[PDB]
RNA sequence: UCCGUAACUUCGGGAUAAGGAUUGGCUCUAAGGGCUGGGUCGGUCGCGGCCGGCGCCUAGCAGCCGACU
RNA sequence: UACCUGGUUGAUCCUGCCAGUAGCAUAUGCUUGUCUCAAAGAUUAAGCCAUGCAUGUCUAAGUACGCACGGCCGGUACAGUGAAACUGCGAAUGGCUCAUUAAAUCAGUUAUGGUUCCUUUGGUCGCCACUUGGAUAACUGUGGUAAUUCUAGAGCUAAUACAUGCCGACGGGCGCUGACCCCCUUCGCGGGGGGGAUGCGUGCAUUUAUCAGUGGUGACUCUAGAUAACCUCGGGCCGAUCGCACGCCCCCCGUGGCGGCGACGACCAUUCGAACGUCUGCCCUAUCAACUUUCGAUGGUAGUCGCCGUGCCUACCAUGGUGACCACGGGUGACGGGGAAUCAGGGUUCGAUUCCGGAGAGGGAGCCUGAGAAACGGCUACCACAUCCAAGGAAGGCAGCAGGCGCGCAAAUUACCCACUCCCGACCCGGGGAGGUAGUGACGAAAAAUAACAAUACAGGA
RNA sequence: CAGCCGCGGUAAUUCCAGCUCCAAUAGCGUAUAUUAAAGUUGCUGCAGUUAAAAAGCUCGUAGUUGGAUCUUGGGAGCGGG
RNA sequence: GUGUUCAAAGCAGGCCCGAGCCGCCUGGAUACCGCAGCUAGGAAUAAUGGAAUAGGACCGCGGUUCUAUUUUGUUGGUUUU
RNA sequence: CGCUACUACCGAUUGGAUGGUUUAGUGAGGCCCUCGGAUCGGCCCCGCCGGGGUGCCCUGGCGGAGCGCUGA
């Protein structure tokens, strides 16, 4: 089968070495996940112990963390951008760990709006009184008001980040392993961590 | 295991067939519409039971149980009884409530042994706080003296 | 090799069950439980060997699975139970209440007890640790696991057990000037007073152990276990009291004793 | 193009030794270079013309160009 | 018991070998009365096998309309033995052989703070509910093929098989929304506070991100806690389950339970282990002096696979690693060790062989089930061999116990029993060529027969 | 015949046979490996002028082996002839 | 250690007694286990190290920094011992 | 040097026979993913029937249907 073993290859000292047995079956491989995007599908797995691996084959979906204010919401994986181990995956569009990506903005941006009460990605007057007006009210003034106003001088939100609000679709890093578990968590990306992925992206652009 | 077998479709090269007919028009073969074995055993749940006669979970069920006469045995035509499963019994419900009076306890117990966690562990917290007093003293003899 | 063992050979075996070579080719393997397989007991070997009862294995199943026998309070009717040490195996009919504890030469010897004092035992602690939502735990060396220790209870110590419902009562610690027992090694057998704990950061820490008659001796502290007060056991013990006294002394004693104590 | 190549020898060769595989169209990726700016702050008048010490990409940035493999 | 003798010469003293001398282990030759123990197809062919056995299993407690007996008792379903069939467990142990294999296996020694675990033991076990659906065996009956431990069609019938899916519980408690209301203070603003409709969520184990730092160590990114969300989707888990006897307690005129078991379950610990690692240790050969590496050789960074750590694998970088203290290559009449023979003291040689560990089941490779197997008295292919055959097709693996052929200097009975020892199972009840017991047996070891006595004589002797 | 030296060429202590004797004794011979003897593989423990044997001479890396030297008494608690 | 009829082996066995004892005494030792590894004592022998373009020690003394809680009762911040 | 017996050496023959380690081609079968969908069922899509209640649907008896989402 598919092995793992340490006895097919030459010692320390470049020298072979003979099979004194035979495969075994505690030392395998398995064939590679490699899961894509789209609609859901995830195979089972049944392994040593009895116990349960699946295998995801496709995921659109992930939990993702803004992790500076502390809030997780579930968002819809739209494309890969960079990866540093190999370059073709980003190609055929590969979910694997710490691989980055876009993600849709919008669970963010309505917590916010919820939480500080402020117009979070400038439109110039398309955006402006749908409904932010009908956010913005003081029913009982003076019991809240003094709340919301000492939840004033904690967002300063960073310029990059708004940027990314502004367009639609903001980047985000993959800590978990899919063939292994089957879902797709991460983190969002921000201060130098953010520099320097995007210096990659654009000089890849050249 | 590999075995060989011959596929659906049918020509010459067979030997026999197995035919189902599903309806009869008018001519009533006689070796086939004559006679007829009936079904050879009853149902044995309760549910079969009253799927059959319609008895809608308001009257009994035993008084109303298919006997298998006893014809040609020898001597007696005796008459017998199959045994009936997923019935309801003193025996099924005494289970039931021991088990589930039982399982009322195990959190009840675990409650009257929460009592003990009150009683033991946080009677010995309200003792060790009347003791931490050499402590408190021996590090006031650091502090104060 | 590609699976785990069922039998036992008999030239395999430990040397205190007392086995004779030329009687047969395998050895009773006492089954899964939660003391050793070197150091236990099985309930043949204590009963159809010692005892002698019964002159073979059936008649010990004819009366092991009539509800006679007891361990520890719990009954037990798999003839190949795994005993432990300082547990207690009361019959009961004809009020025996044995103990199971060691010799001075280390086999196991029979120590008959009281009704009474037949209804306890004492247990040395191997970890503790805190499960869910605070709950602390608490586990012996006979895998008995026991929720709510008193706070002033640390590894290696002694616990006297109720032995009904657990119910630790009447704890000690570890520390100089109170008795000891072994359980392994070469010392088996011996108390003494513990006297000193010498400890290594990164291997086996030690004790300086000294009998009453003189001798002076040391072992790894997991072979140790915690019997006293000081000078003060809690239980009845065996003759002898753990001395090995050495081969002379024994030579005088029952050459002397030899046609003169009878 | 990539491997592999004996006899014999005046040790230079024999040697394209012998013997095997690959060889398209299309869509992509990586690598392989140049010139310009960094002498900026005050003193000084008509973007420029002189002065004392600064920062010098002092671990190499930014901008614009170019043919091939 | 730390030992020697013959032979070069016409005679001598020396080097130096050849031969004798005592054991031990394999074969053969001659001989043989007793009795207690007792090895035995290893050496050459790990070459080939007819015939016959070596793995199955039921309790008071999973399914009982066999009609095979005959309970008893009637017909309010079923007293009771009980073949067959379904279900669960075991078949990975044991036994046999030594072909491979040279820091490899293996011995001692230490680690899993770098992982898995059936069973045992102990802990925890917060409108299908006075009980839902259909599915097939055993059975009845029609058949095929020469052929097998080949099977189809038709009619019924069960579960601890396979599915499905409730009640219980206090708005009780917790947190963030907070309509509203109030108190004090403010000219208001400010502040300093109280109660509070309606909301959403609210665990065990999973996945991730952040915050503060109950219990332990030489050693924490540990155990526990707090917050936001997620379900690893219905081929995620548990919240939550069926059976047997003994008889019953009820503010009581039918309920709530406890008593006593069995089976199963989700997590933790233990127990049997297993598997990857650390330090040191091995026979002969230089007519074997350089070897390994973009066909992973030596490191780094990121990931995939894996029960976990690791170039074990994939991409991108660096150019390293071993060697006269013997690498590399080749040979071994090479499985290793505890040990056996000889032995003043030191050593030389053997070790397949009853104990531990490893490997294999004609040579090679790949897999299903399962806690555990790359199984072989399990499956599937190619090669070599080989049995039936109606010529269409089917069945196979004695280095398991006896037996046979060949091979060769060379190696026993197609015997009896589960009574001992132990194992397995649903189990005080059933099975075991494991095992015991007789038979052949001058491999070898211990004891011990084949005459004793008194007169008759003298060869003679004290 | 005889492991070796050697016996037999008409008086054989050795061949073929008979008496007689010797050793081990229910056991004894024969072949082949393998130990001691072997101080004839030598660490304990050989040899090297002439018996077999010291490179034609010198240097030289790894290896092996390396001078002298730094607190001694006198005491103290003691027990014997 | 023990008269297995001795011995080889093997781990058993012995007592009082109408036989009453419905039992009593007992045993199943000890040593060795090269080499590496662990633990504590002694310090002759053998190897190495230390101050030479100076260094050890001194409430040492000035001072340029961070400064953890000790005091500022609880407090707002700084130096503060 | 000559006859006789035995052991080994070189030696044309692009000598020959056993094994073993491998290059390059063809490549049985098992496993994984992507497709495929003989076949066997329901909410049903309706039309023929009832009971229950309130003209309504939930359950028990009759024929067709998108081959929908499942269920295999
Ligand atoms: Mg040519
Ligand atoms: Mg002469
Ligand atoms: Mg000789
Ligand atoms: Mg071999
Ligand atoms: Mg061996
Ligand atoms: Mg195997
Ligand atoms: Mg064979
Ligand atoms: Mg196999
Ligand atoms: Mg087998
Ligand atoms: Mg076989
Ligand atoms: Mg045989
Ligand atoms: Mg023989
Ligand atoms: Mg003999
Ligand atoms: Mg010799
Ligand atoms: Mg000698
Ligand atoms: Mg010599
Ligand atoms: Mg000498
Ligand atoms: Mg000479
Ligand atoms: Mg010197």
């Amino acid at each position: 089968g598919i092995s793992r073993d340490n006895w097919h290859k030459r010692r320390k000292t470049g020298g072979k070495r003979k099979p004194y047995h035979k495969k075994r079956k505690y030392e395998l491989g398995r064939p590679a996940a490699n899961t894509k995007i789209g609609p859901r599908r995830i195979h089972t797995v049944r392994v040593r112990g009895g116990n349960k691996k699946y295998r995801a084959l496709r995921l659109d979906v992930g939990n993702f963390s803004w992790g500076s204010e502390c809030c997780t919401r579930k968002t819809r994986i739209i494309d890969v951008v960079y990866n540093a181990s190999n370059n073709e995956l980003v190609r055929t569009k590969t979910l694997v760990k710490n691989c980055i990506v876009l993600i849709d903005s919008t669970p963010y941006r309505q917590w916010y709006e919820s939480h500080y009460a402020l117009p979070l990605g400038r439109k110039k007057g398309a955006k402006l009184t749908p409904e932010e007006e009908e956010i913005l009210n003081k029913k009982r003034s003076k019991k809240i008001q003094k709340k919301y106003d000492e939840r004033k001088k904690n967002a300063k939100i960073s310029s990059l980040l708004e940027e990314q609000f502004q367009q639609g679709k903001l980047l985000a890093c993959i800590a978990s392993r899919p063939g292994q578990c089957g879902r797709a968590d991460g983190y969002v990306l921000e201060g130098k961590e953010l520099e320097f992925y995007l210096r990659k992206i654009k000089a890849r652009k050249g | 295991k590999r075995k060989s077998v011959r596929g659906c479709i049918v020509d010459a090269n067979l030997s026999v067939l197995n035919l189902v007919i599903v309806k009869k028009g008018e001519k009533d073969i006689p070796g086939l519409t004559d006679t007829t074995v009936p079904r050879r055993l009853g149902p044995k749940r309760a549910s079969r039971i009253r799927k059959l006669f319609n008895l809608s979970k308001e009257d009994d069920v035993r008084q109303y149980v298919v006997r298998k006469p006893l014809n040609k045995e020898g001597k007696k035509p005796r008459t017998k009884a199959p045994k009936i499963q997923r019935l309801v019994t003193p025996r099924v419900l005494q289970h039931k409530r021991r088990r589930i009076a039982l399982k009322k306890q195990r959190t009840k117990k675990n409650k009257e042994e929460a009592a003990e966690y009150a009683k033991l562990l946080a009677k010995r917290m309200k003792e060790a706080k009347e003791k931490r007093q050499e402590q408190i003293a021996k590090r006031r003899r650091l502090s104060s003296l | 090799a590609r699976g785990p063992k069922k039998h036992l050979k008999r030239v395999a075996a430990p040397k205190h069950w007392m086995l004779d070579k030329l009687t047969g080719v395998f050895a009773p393997r006492p089954s899964t439980g939660p003391h050793k397989l070197r150091e236990c007991l099985p309930l043949i070997i204590f009963l159809r060997n010692k005892l002698k009862y019964a002159l073979t294995g059936d008649e010990v199943k004819k009366i092991c699975m009539q509800r006679f026998i007891k361990i520890d309070g719990k009954v037990r009717a798999d003839i190949t139970y795994p005993a432990g040490f300082m547990d207690v195996i009361s019959i009961d009919k004809t009020g025996e209440n044995f103990r199971l504890i060691y010799d001075t030469k280390g086999r196991f010897a029979v120590h008959r007890i009281t009704p009474e004092e037949a209804k306890y035992k004492l247990c040395k602690v191997r970890k503790i640790f805190v499960g869910t939502k605070g709950i602390p735990h608490l586990v012996t060396h006979d895998a008995r696991t026991i929720r709510y220790p008193d706070p002033l209870i640390k590894m290696n110590d002694t616990i006297q057990i109720d032995l009904e419902t657990g119910k630790i009562t009447d704890f000690i610690k570890f520390d100089t000037g109170n008795l000891c027992m072994v359980t392994g090694g070469a010392n088996l057998g011996r108390i003494g007073v513990i006297t000193n704990r010498e400890r290594h950061p990164g291997s086996f820490d030690v004790v300086h152990v000294k009998d009453a008659n003189g001798n002076s001796f040391a072992t790894r502290l997991s072979n140790i276990f915690v019997i006293g007060k000081g000078n003060k056991p809690w239980i009845s013990l065996p003759r002898g009291k753990g001395i090995r006294l050495t081969i002379a002394e024994e030579r005088d004693k029952r050459l002397a004793a030899k046609q003169s104590s009878g």
